[PDB]
């Protein structure tokens, strides 16, 4: 019943924290310290919020990862295990849901993702449950690949797709270039045929 | 929409991270063969 | 195609789970494939 | 469920993507003690 307010709340919090990373010197926002914190707790935020498995979740978590991200953008330099582990479990959530709703916050999480793994170069075996990452990984870059192919052929929403694909393409990208002997990559391939 | 500028951008680096790398990677290979080169020939 | 598979479809207690399968094998195209 | 089909549960879970850790805990445990059961060496085979 409190819905409303505290969802108006979050949008005076989300505003005057985009205004103030805009102008961080007439906030005083260069405190990378108070920085880290609202990445931090904006992120965890985002994770509770999109946990609930039974709409005004959605629409929260969707203006808290518009948030996120375009603050990580402005704040990397000011910007991480445990946060591979919470985008894992959040990933995951995204995954269960259906997917008609679900395609923003995967495009975001994956960003996210990728900014963990580009803040510090890590090999597989520093990455936990980097097999369970992988696998969904590839399971949603065969989704989703398979459904802008359809989409593609049927053309006989451009470029939304298209974005999400060279997204999953840089990811897995990367994630092989973690795994340079390819034995984990093996056992994808083995099971799938991407 | 500064989500939408965050995550192009995050797109657009990862891109010119890959060619760099692809292109650095190119470089590597022609010196090498060039070193290669040199000692056979 | 549609057809074999409106009968693989159509609930009846003429139509086993054998003639199911056996029309199923004799049956926008990639959301098809995905869903059947 | 009502026939207590851990095997086919989890074919089922697995076909919904639905992810419970402790849960697939319980259906792989409820096979292996069900078979143990069916069979009651030979448990352990079963």
């Amino acid at each position: 019943n409190s819905l409303t307010e505290y969802q108006q709340l979050l949008s005076a919090w989300r505003m005057f924290l985009i205004v103030a990373t805009h102008n961080a010197d007439v906030m005083h926002l260069t405190n990378p310290e108070v920085r880290q914190k609202l990445f931090k707790d904006i992120l965890g935020g985002t994770q509770a919020l999109l946990v609930v498995p039974r709409v005004a979740c959605m629409h929260l978590s969707s203006m808290l990862c518009t948030v996120m991200i375009i603050l990580l953008r402005r704040w990397k330099n000011d910007l991480p295990e445990d946060i591979l582990n919470s985008l894992t479990q959040i990933l995951e959530g995204v995954l269960q849901r259906d997917q008609q709703l679900v395609e923003k916050t995967k495009a975001q999480i994956f960003s996210a993702l990728i900014s963990v793994l580009e803040m510090k170069p890590m090999k597989a075996s520093e990455i936990p449950q980097y097999s369970q990452l992988l696998l969904n990984v590839c399971e949603t870059l065969q989704e989703e690949v398979v459904s802008l192919v359809d989409h593609t052929r049927h053309e006989v929403q451009k470029d939304q797709r298209d974005g999400v694909c060279v997204l999953g393409l840089h990811l897995a990208k990367e994630l092989c270039e973690a795994d340079e002997e390819g034995d984990q990559w093996q056992q994808v391939l083995r099971k799938l045929p991407v | 929409d500064i989500q939408g500028f965050l995550k192009n951008e995050k797109d657009n680096a990862l891109l010119s991270a890959i060619e760099e790398s692809r292109k650095r990677t190119f470089v590597m290979a022609e010196e090498y063969h060039r070193e290669s080169m040199l000692v056979e020939w | 195609a549609r057809v074999v598979a409106k009968l693989a479809d159509m609930h009846s207690p003429e139509i086993s789970l054998k003639q199911r399968l056996e029309y199923i094998s004799r049956a926008a195209d990639g959301e098809f494939l995905h869903e059947l | 469920d009502p026939f207590r089909l851990s095997e086919c549960k989890l074919a089922i879970i697995h076909c919904a993507g639905h992810s419970d850790p402790i849960l697939v805990q319980t259906l792989w445990q409820d096979i292996i003690d069900k078979e143990l059961s069916d069979s009651m060496v030979d448990r352990m085979q079963s």
